[PDB]
């Protein structure tokens, strides 16, 4: 896949204390046009863990598939176990890297997120296997607008309540939304905690303009 | 006629004489007891030599960092298995970043054994395991058969008069579950102790312990680690 | 990097240099750039140094295997040549690889030039790398068949130094082995600034 | 048998072909299980024999998942059941890949007796010693039961049972109707369908294992709870001494 | 091209009871000459000649594998070849190798064994039959000897009368090329007899 | 399943025999009679289609089918092993005249399919081909017939017999054939010879009677046999 | 009825090896004992005439420059293994660049030494066992060791090993001469005294091969005047 | 592909095929090989079956090389395969060596290629036992003896085929270094060795000599009568001087 | 078009003593412009006596990881012994020369301790080989630490004075050094030092801030 076809574009992540916090546009573009104009960015991998992808879509819908079916399979056993985040995130960093070396990249930036075993953890990997945890993630171009933001407030508390964090990914959806051209105004907020996945459905964001009377020239 | 030439021949009774005869195989072997309490495994299995002059050979593998096995049968075949699950955990590690759950890797060896077992001109491998482990649901002993089963144990033992090893287990298995770390190998002993002669009993030359615990990984005692357990047990009655 | 090689009446002389760049920046010089195939074949590395350290060392696997199933010393003439074919396979692929095989033998001192290109030559004298072209110079003045084990020391180490000097990717300090029938010795390891001190006054 | 029974790929001077037949009888050494489907799901129950104190109770199963919409309950051989499984498992993942929903269990009974009969024409294998049952629920076909044989026929039923004492329970299961009942009311008539045909002279002891997969759990497959078990071994202990 | 890389000529020219094929012989490495002796016409049994121009290398390989299996052929089974096959034969030989083709053009010039109509016919690099009953020419002077044919030929000639105008048409296409000459050689098969006259041309 | 066996199971006997393809023609000498009869002309072949009853139909099967534009089987054996030589011949034609674009002559198909009849008394686990083919065909001026057996042999023949009673047919051909025959009056004598290895009466669904004469092999359509039967034309 | 080569016996063992076992009781017969100060090797190069050439029979190679192997059965079978050995210290020496020890060469050539197959398996792989028994004798970094090695392919580390088709009456007569004091010229006489009852030919400096391994020194086979010197004091 | 085991070990600790291949080489024709210290010398029986053969088929006596020469004895077919093998082998070596093939190199390899067939599936081992001589690099004599089991020795002196039993014999008893001294007396040593087998000789002794550095000569028939002339010379005084 | 490598930072250091192996390095992980994290140690344990730094593309430093880890593990298992230093050493050669047409884009430096007791230091080229010193810079900051450092352990270029062999005290606050000047001039170097001593007591581990601008 030498050049994606439909793209989402950003996927936020923050850490809080109980669980974490996904966000990503539903939108997919086809060049400069909005072409499929609601898409989840955002799937449920059993219990304790989600995926976020910017990238083609295309290779998404792949992962999607292999990874849902790697799933099932686990439970099966019926042993109790069923991987960690820790070990869908390790999982995958192995599928890209081994396809950049065949040359057939995955173009997906991908943020696993999960909390597991009293612990929270946020994934990011890369087209090329990249691959690190952190406290924040962004993918895309919300490494540059919206990373700052999540950034700036985990430099000075550290620890975050579940409505700070809620507010902190509102904040950065608009944020995302005035300066970046492929975003869209529906937007989901995925979030982990110990009570299992919750996929918040078509969250708007409220702007303004104020700005739009102090040009006069 | 004959029905034993071939592992691709039914019996007009039901039943496939190449796979009873490679039961034999695990049976003329040397005798090896394993055992769980709630937080350990442990495997002691007794090493037999060849004369006076040649070494004792070795009956308990380190497989994994949580895994271990005590062979019994054909050890030419016992290495191919070795091999093959040392294979599979390096793998695990290799894509998961995590070690491979005990009943996953004998699901493994159970499809894979299974295979030469209906495929004319091959045969089934002549080796029974123990399998020791110890991962998230506490600590397993399996025992995998060359009919290619598998049974999730409580506390096993196989090779040569391992029905008497196994009499004590049945004896004593209410104990084993809450026992202490010393008294958990001390039971085991007093089990293999069993399958020999009233003429003679365990030694430093004749034991191998091998624990796997809940903050231990597998662990081998030779012959001079192997005195602070077998040191403390009492005299066989007669 | 400059090696040459010589053999005269009493062996063979394999003098180096011990520089190695990452391109403009020396990343290391105490690169040993002579290569210890057995107790009685040296090699030299002049091309990449991954390039060599690595076919050179297969080689050494070749040549000891070729020592006990035939129970003989392997010949030099004859360990250039599987040299000559391992490389020739990667022909294109972009190997580089200055080699000189060098020992002694059924006949005499031997000395042979092996490339990653697929050249094959015995020679009396050779030079190989960035300064060769500076050790042909200084060396061909002063060589003759015969000389005392001496002289012959005397001119490789110049004929070294006066490489380092002119050219920029070559420099550290100079190595110097010589090849007798019975096995190779390490003369001497001498410094570049030392030799500056000895030769200007 | 000269010649007659060496080969699978000879058929006798009958027309029989005595190692498809022999396979059938390694199926008759091996304890019972009874698949009964009701109008709203399927309930599986398996006799499995409990042989020592070394055994670590419920484990040895044999009630698979074949898929997470789909039950097999085995008898015979344990390797091949296992053996089996794995490839059922792979064809339903293979099919959900493809086609992108869940495999019909009509069709899933279909691929496995295929693959089944393909190990009774050649020489370099041997037949399956393994009969099976495969069950499943959904919401748009209804329960659905079939049941493989190492023949490779599969037929459809509303009650089957494989095992040493297949014809004692067939029986038993005749006199049960079940195309008006529930999940909930059948468990309880499967378990005590079990106790009837076992010896407790010919065996030491047994566990009795239970699967749903029915309206209740939303057309998953999964065990049956503890709490619902002994309810229906204690219903079943009362019905026996009657 | 790879095929002006050794320059090359053939011709044949149908008469009314024979049939003419005519070569240089000009064996260069595009302007340097090695030799001037170097054939370009081989027998394929007698009384049916075909000629190859072009690459030097294809040209010898195609000479020789498919003598391989023309031979091959004439014994398994032994009616000897007839000329509709030989040319048939040959645009599969070319087509085996589609892609990385051969770098000749055939041209075949025979007699019927079984009666004694002529028959000529020539084919591109990748295999193609093109029968006609004028001429045909295949090489590096294909322009300079269409023109010379379409002007001389004429619909029936004995076979001395033949020999003139393959000879005149030879000789002035072959001046007016640069990587052909060095003197031409000229089989004119008739039913009886083969003539193999060598033209007194330019060492230019 | 099965790689296949490798072993072959045609093999020598300590006499000199190939057991197996001893037996494959006593297959043959069981099958249905069929005469040939090249009439320098054209070539005749004819056979007899028998039927257990009046249910089967006979335009579905035939005895006689044709392989290019001029060169037809017929067979006696085994009409599985028939139905596998037709077809193998057929591309065997067809790669032919893919390559030299000249319809295959009659020579040439007949060392091509006996090869593969004897490729199969010398590969693994198979067993011979139980059929006998006559192969005629009109090529460059002339007929030809040939008969392909078991073996692997052919032999070229200006009239034969096989199947049924050839012991009997081939004697009945060797008095009653005349060189320079009709190609006519060959076809009132392939019928004839016919009639004596066959029971009960003639009928035109009885006999497939396939001519081939340079204008190309064919069978003769039912009506054609009701009048050779009679003999009124 | 034929059983291929994959058939266990009613009994437990596989036939094909239970026959590779007693194609040992053929071969030539090899001692050798291992100490504090090394291991000695000796065999007996039986010959058949005066006119085979004695010094070209050997049956001690060098696996490695600390590896001696003595071998006694079918000496052709043994050069497939002998040659994947030193193969196998070499790739070993060409990784990690050390020493393989002693042990783990003897695991290599073992893995090999089990594994035929009349159907579903390579063109390569071999169509019955190996008949032999080697003796690895190296020194490496847990001191002088050495090893047995039976057909069966398995292994067992010794002290003093007697193979071939005089093992029983060499056997028990090592268990009375062999203590763990034994230096290295107590035992080389103690090869040759016990050699010397089991060989029907003769004890003579070139029907003996002897070869040591040494912890200051290479793997070092005797010349034949340095057999002589040993059998003055027998 | 034909996999099957056809080697396989007797319950008796043997090795039956390999048993009978020995039987197969024991029925061949008599030759035998003796060293010089200058010349080393092949002598083959029956060169006579007919007066309608060709002199340059019924062969038995090869070069590999211009260092090696190779007899043999056994099934004639299988032996053009090893020969062949060899042939190829030796050139393989003269290329990536540069010195040419010792002669226990190419035996080294001739073993090791009987031997693949005693242990590979399919096949049925080489039915044929050689004497393979030639001069080394630094030029002493060298003779070897191969077994279809892939067993070599070298050898002074030896015989393969039938009545190999009864010349061993004759060869220890006559081979010393009195007879040894001079090129002639070698060749001399070989035919009173055949004469024991043969019935005729002089006209079924095929004969071949490679001496130094120079390459194979096979001896025309009257070089062959001549020196069995020799030993009619010799058995007159041998027996009537010493009476 | 696509480019199988990008570029990622990060810098080691490793400085051999004769008692001692230090192995340091940042932890930025930079790509492009950007800083992803602040916080991944460019250092892993091996054994006990060896650590080894990979700097250059993070896609193939872990995977390298993972391939010693399991043939490290894989040694452990054939011949029951921990691998030494130096066996390491020649066998991460030879992983990286078996993709020597799609390398391995990483710069490797193993420090430990060899079978003397002594401080051994391994230092590779992308494509393999390697030499053994007595401290080698490596990564992005190779040339701001190589002029400096070499000096002062070295003594290169000095002039009537003590070689005194390395104390642990005198390395450490070396290293402490030489990177905080190392992060005020290069842009591949902050937030975080990762200090690895290797003593035959076991292995220790620090951490002192930087720069994080």
């Amino acid at each position: 896949t030498q050049n994606p076809m439909v793209t989402g574009t950003s996927v936020l992540g923050v850490k809080f204390e109980g669980g974490v916090v996904i966000a990503a546009d539903m939108l997919g573009s086809y060049g400069s046009l909005a072409r499929f104009r609601n898409i989840s960015r955002i799937m449920r991998v059993n219990n304790s863990t989600m995926l976020g992808a910017s990238g083609d879509y295309a290779d998404f819908q792949y992962l999607k598939q292999v990874l849902g079916q790697m799933v099932i399979d686990e439970e099966l056993l019926g042993d109790g176990h069923s991987y960690s985040p820790r070990a869908i995130h390790s999982w995958l960093t192995r599928a890209m890297y081994s396809r950049r070396s065949k040359m057939n990249p995955l173009w997906n930036t991908m943020v696993i997120g999960g909390y597991a075993d009293g612990e929270s953890f946020l994934g990011y990997v890369d087209m090329l296997g990249v691959a690190y945890e952190a406290p924040s993630l962004a993918t895309g171009y919300g490494a540059y607008l919206a990373q700052p933001l999540l950034r700036e407030v985990l430099e000075k508390q550290p620890v975050l309540s579940q409505t700070e964090a809620r507010d902190l990914v509102e904040r950065c959806m608009r944020v995302l939304y005035y300066r970046d051209a492929r975003s869209y105004n529906r937007f989901q907020i995925a979030t982990v905690t110990e009570k299992g996945v919750e996929i918040e459905g078509p969250l708007s964001t409220e702007t303004n303009w104020d700005i739009a009377h102090m040009i006069s020239g | 006629n004959q029905y034993d030439n071939d592992v691709t021949v039914w019996s007009p009774q039901g039943r496939i004489h190449q796979i009873e005869y490679a039961m034999e195989a695990v049976k003329q072997g040397s005798a090896t007891v394993g055992l769980k309490s709630k937080t350990h495994a442990v495997l002691v299995a007794l090493k037999r030599a060849q004369s006076e002059l040649a070494a004792h050979q070795k009956k308990i593998l380190h497989v994994d960092n949580h895994i271990g096995i005590s062979i019994a049968g054909l050890t030419a075949d016992a290495r191919l298995l070795c091999n093959f699950m040392r294979q599979e955990c390096l793998d695990s590690r290799f894509v998961f970043d995590r070690p491979l759950p005990v009943s996953r890797l004998v699901s493994l060896i159970g499809s894979k054994t299974q295979i030469p077992t209906q495929r004319y001109g091959r045969r089934p491998y002549g080796v029974g395991l123990l399998i020791a482990g110890y991962d998230d649901m506490g600590p397993h002993i399996f025992q995998t058969c060359p009919s290619a089963n598998y049974f999730d144990c409580r506390a096993m033992s196989i090779g040569a008069r391992s029905q008497s090893a196994r009499t004590y287990l049945e004896r004593h298995m209410s104990e084993f579950m809450e026992c202490n770390l010393n008294e958990l190998v001390k039971h085991g002993l007093r089990a293999l102790r069993e399958t020999l002669p009233a003429e003679q009993d365990l030694t430093t030359k004749n034991v191998s312990i091998g624990i796997v615990g809940k903050d231990l990984e597998f662990t081998i005692y030779d012959d001079d680690d192997v005195s602070p357990f077998l040191e403390g047990l009492e005299e066989r009655p007669q | 990097t400059t090696t040459l090689a010589f053999k005269f009446r009493h062996g063979v002389i394999v003098a180096a240099d011990s520089r190695a760049t990452a391109g403009a920046y020396i990343a290391s010089q105490t690169v040993k750039k002579v290569i210890e195939i057995n107790p009685y074949l040296l090699g030299t590395m002049a091309g990449g140094a991954a390039d060599c350290s690595f076919w050179e060392r297969l080689l050494a696997r070749q040549c000891r295997i070729y020592e006990l199933r035939n129970k003989e010393r392997i010949s030099v003439a004859a360990a250039s040549k599987l040299l000559a074919n391992m490389v020739y396979q990667y022909k294109g692929m972009g190997l580089s690889m200055g080699t000189m095989i060098c020992g002694w033998d059924k006949r005499g001192p031997g000395l042979y030039y092996v490339d990653s290109e697929g050249n094959r030559i015995s020679g009396a004298t050779f030079s190989v790398g960035s300064g060769s072209v500076y050790a042909y110079g200084v060396m061909d003045r002063g060589y003759s068949y015969d000389l005392e084990v001496e002289q012959a020391y005397d001119l490789a180490r110049r004929a070294i130094y006066q490489a380092t000097y002119r050219d920029a990717y070559s420099g550290g300090a100079v190595n110097l082995y010589h090849v007798r029938e019975d096995g190779w010795i390490r003369v001497s390891s001498d410094n570049v600034a030392d030799l500056h001190e000895k030769y200007s006054g | 048998g000269t010649g007659y029974d060496l080969s699978a790929s000879t058929f006798s001077p009958d027309g029989r072909v005595f190692q498809v037949e022999y396979a059938m009888k390694a199926v008759e050494n091996s304890s019972t299980a009874i698949g009964i489907r009701c109008k709203d799901g399927v309930v599986f129950g398996v006799e499995k024999l409990v042989l020592s104190k070394l055994y670590e109770e419920g484990s040895n199963k044999r009630l698979f998942n074949v898929d997470r919409h789909v039950g097999m309950a085995v008898a015979g051989l344990l390797a091949d059941a296992r053996s089996l499984a794995d490839i059922a498992r792979e064809e339903a993942s293979n099919f959900r890949s493809n086609f992108g929903y869940n495999i019909p269990l009509k069709h899933l009974a279909d691929r496995v007796a295929m693959y089944v009969h393909a190990y009774t024409l050649y020489s370099a294998v041997r037949p399956f010693g393994c009969s099976f049952m495969l069950g499943s629920y959904s919401v748009n076909d209804g329960a659905q039961l079939y049941m493989i044989d190492p023949s490779g026929v599969s037929y459809g039923y509303w009650g089957c049972a494989i095992g040493k004492a297949r014809q004692a329970a067939k029986t038993e299961i005749e006199k049960l109707q079940m195309k008006e009942m529930t999940c909930r009311d059948i468990v309880k008539e499967v378990a005590k369908i079990i106790y009837i045909v076992h010896d407790e002279v010919k065996d030491k002891a047994f566990e009795l294992e239970l699967s749903w997969v029915g309206e209740l759990t939303n057309g998953r497959h999964e065990i049956v709870p503890k709490d619902i078990r002994e309810e229906a071994e204690k219903y079943a202990k009362e019905s026996l001494k009657e | 091209s790879i095929m002006s890389y050794n320059g090359g000529a053939v011709m044949a020219m149908k008469g009314k009871n024979c049939v003419a094929i005519a070569a240089d012989r000009r064996f260069g490495i595009q302007a340097q000459m090695v030799t001037t002796d170097f054939q370009k016409i081989f027998p394929m049994g007698d009384r049916l000649y075909i000629g190859l121009a072009g690459l030097a290398t294809d040209v010898q390989t195609v000479a020789q594998r498919l003598k391989f299996r023309l031979n091959l052929y004439e014994l398994k089974e032994g009616r000897q070849i007839k000329p509709y096959t030989l040319m048939s034969m040959v645009a599969n030989l070319l087509y085996e190798k589609r892609f990385g083709p051969y770098y000749t053009e055939p041209v075949i010039a025979g007699l019927d064994p079984k009666t004694f109509k002529p028959f000529i016919c020539s084919l591109d690099l990748i295999g193609c039959p093109m029968v006609t009953d004028d001429f045909v020419v295949s090489g590096t002077c294909a322009e300079q000897m269409y023109g010379m044919c379409e002007s001389l030929w004429e619909p029936n000639m004995d076979p001395d009368h033949l020999f003139e105008t393959i000879s005149q048409a030879m000789l002035n296409a072959v001046d007016r090329d640069a990587v052909s000459g060095m003197g031409v050689i000229v089989h004119i098969i008739e039913k009886d007899k083969i003539t193999t006259r060598t033209l007194k041309a330019r060492m230019d | 399943a099965e790689r296949g066996y490798s072993f072959s199971l045609t093999t020598f006997s300590p006499s000199g025999k190939l057991v197996q393809i001893e037996y494959a023609l006593a297959a043959v000498a069981g099958g249905a009679p069929s005469v040939g009869i090249k009439a320098a002309n054209g070539v005749v072949l004819a056979t007899e289609k028998k039927q257990k009853s009046i249910l089967y139909d006979e335009r579905s099967v035939h005895k006689v089918e044709p392989i290019t534009k001029h060169i037809g089987l017929v067979y006696s054996g085994m009409g599985p092993d028939y139905r596998v030589l037709v077809h193998r011949a057929r591309k065997l034609a067809q790669q032919y005249y893919l390559v030299y674009q000249e319809p295959i002559p009659t020579a040439q198909l007949v060392q091509r399919v006996a090869s593969v009849m004897q490729e199969y008394t010398q590969s693994g686990g198979v067993r011979p081909f139980g059929v006998s083919l006559l192969i005629c065909g009109w090529n460059e001026g002339r007929p030809y017939l040939f008969q392909s057996d078991p073996s692997g042999a052919y032999f070229a023949w200006k009239a034969t017999a096989m199947g049924k009673n050839y012991v009997n047919g081939k004697t009945f051909l060797e008095k009653r054939y005349n060189e320079d025959l009709e190609l006519e009056d060959a076809i009132h004598t392939a019928i004839l010879t016919l009639k004596e290895s066959f029971e009960g009466q003639m009928t035109e669904d009885n006999i497939e009677v396939g001519i081939c004469n340079e204008a190309g092999f064919r069978r003769l359509t039912p009506t054609e046999v009701k009048d050779y039967l009679a003999a009124i034309a | 009825y034929d059983r291929g080569v994959n058939t266990f016996s009613p009994e437990g063992r596989l036939f094909q090896v239970e026959y590779a076992i007693e194609a040992i009781k053929l071969g030539s017969t090899a001692i050798g004992i291992q100490t504090s100060e090394g291991v000695c090797l000796a065999v007996e190069k039986r010959i058949t005439s005066p006119l085979m050439e004695p010094s070209s029979i050997e049956k001690i190679v060098e696996i490695d420059a600390h590896i001696g192997c003595a071998m006694s059965g079918l000496i052709a079978d043994a050069k497939t293994l002998i040659d994947k050995a030193r193969v196998e210290t070499q790739n070993h020496w060409f990784t990690y660049n050390e020493t393989m020890t002693v042990e783990s060469v003897t695991q290599a050539v073992s893995n090999l030494a089990l594994q035929f197959g009349e159907e579903d398996a390579d063109p390569g792989a071999m169509s019955r066992p190996f008949g032999v028994a080697l003796l690895f004798g190296g020194v490496d970094e847990k001191g002088p060791q050495l090893f047995h090695m039976d057909p069966s392919g398995t292994f067992v580390q010794c002290d003093a090993r007697a193979i071939g088709s005089a093992s029983e009456g060499a056997q028990s007569s090592l268990q009375e001469v062999y203590h763990k004091s034994m230096t290295l010229k107590e035992a080389i006489k103690s090869s040759l005294i016990i050699l010397k009852q089991v060989m029907e030919e003769k004890l003579n400096a070139t029907n003996i091969e002897l070869a040591t391994v040494q912890p200051g020194q290479n793997f070092h086979m005797f010349t034949k005047e340095e057999l002589e010197e040993v059998i003055k004091d027998i | 592909s034909y996999d099957r085991a056809i080697t396989v070990f007797s319950p008796d600790g043997h090795l039956f095929q390999v048993e009978y291949a020995q039987e197969a080489v024991k029925k061949g024709s008599t030759a035998v090989g003796v060293r010089g210290r200058d010349i080393v010398v092949l002598g083959v029986e029956k060169k006579s079956v007919a007066k309608l053969q060709d002199e340059r088929t019924v062969r038995k006596i090869c070069a590999l090389d211009d260092n090696v020469c190779m007899a043999f004895a056994g099934l004639t077919a299988d032996a053009r395969i090893v020969i062949n093998r060899a042939r190829v082998e030796c050139q393989s070596h003269r290329l990536t060596v540069e010195d040419p093939v010792t002669v226990e190199y190419i035996t080294r390899y001739i073993a090791s290629l009987k031997q693949r067939y005693t242990q590979s599936n399919g096949r049925r081992p080489f039915g044929i036992s050689a004497l393979i001589v030639g001069f080394d690099f630094d030029g002493t004599p060298r003779l070897y003896q191969t077994d279809p089991s892939g067993t070599y020795h070298a050898w002074k002196a030896n015989a393969i085929g039938r009545g190999a039993k009864s010349v061993r014999e004759f060869l220890e008893k006559n081979y010393t270094d009195e007879a040894i001294e001079t090129d002639d007396l070698t060749i001399k040593l070989v035919i009173k060795a055949l004469l024991e087998v043969v019935q005729s000789g002089g006209k079924n002794i095929e004969l071949a000599v490679m001496r130094r550095d120079q390459s194979l000569k096979i001896l025309n028939p009257e070089e062959i009568e001549k020196y069995v002339a020799e030993i009619e010379k010799e058995k007159e005084e041998n027996e009537k001087k010493k009476q | 078009r696509f480019s199988p490598y990008v570029f990622n930072g990060g810098t080691i250091l490793a400085i051999a003593g004769e008692d001692f192996a230090i192995v340091a390095s940042d932890t930025r992980l930079s790509e492009g412009f950007s800083i992803h994290t602040r916080d991944s140690p460019k250092c892993y344990k091996l054994t006990d006596k060896t650590v080894i730094g990979c700097s250059g593309f993070h896609g193939d430093c872990l995977t390298l990881t993972k391939i010693i880890e399991a043939r490290l593990k894989m040694y452990k298992h054939s011949n029951n012994k921990a691998m030494t230093t130096g066996a390491i050493a020649a066998m991460l050669s030879t992983i990286l020369y078996s993709r020597r047409f799609f390398p391995y884009y990483v710069y490797n430096i193993i420090g430990g301790l060899d079978e003397e007791g002594k401080g051994a230091v391994y230092s590779f080229d992308p494509v393999g080989s390697y030499q053994r010193d007595s401290f080698k810079a490596g990564g992005s900051a190779s040339a701001m630490l190589q002029p400096l450092l070499d000096n002062q352990v070295g003594f290169k270029n000095m002039q009537n004075v003590e070689h005194v062999p390395l104390s642990l005290d005198r390395a450490m606050r070396l290293v402490k050094d030489v990177f905080i000047s190392a992060a005020e001039r290069d842009v591949y170097t902050g937030d975080a030092l990762r200090i690895c001593i290797v003593t035959k007591e076991g292995i220790r581990e620090e951490t002192v801030s930087l720069r994080k601008d």
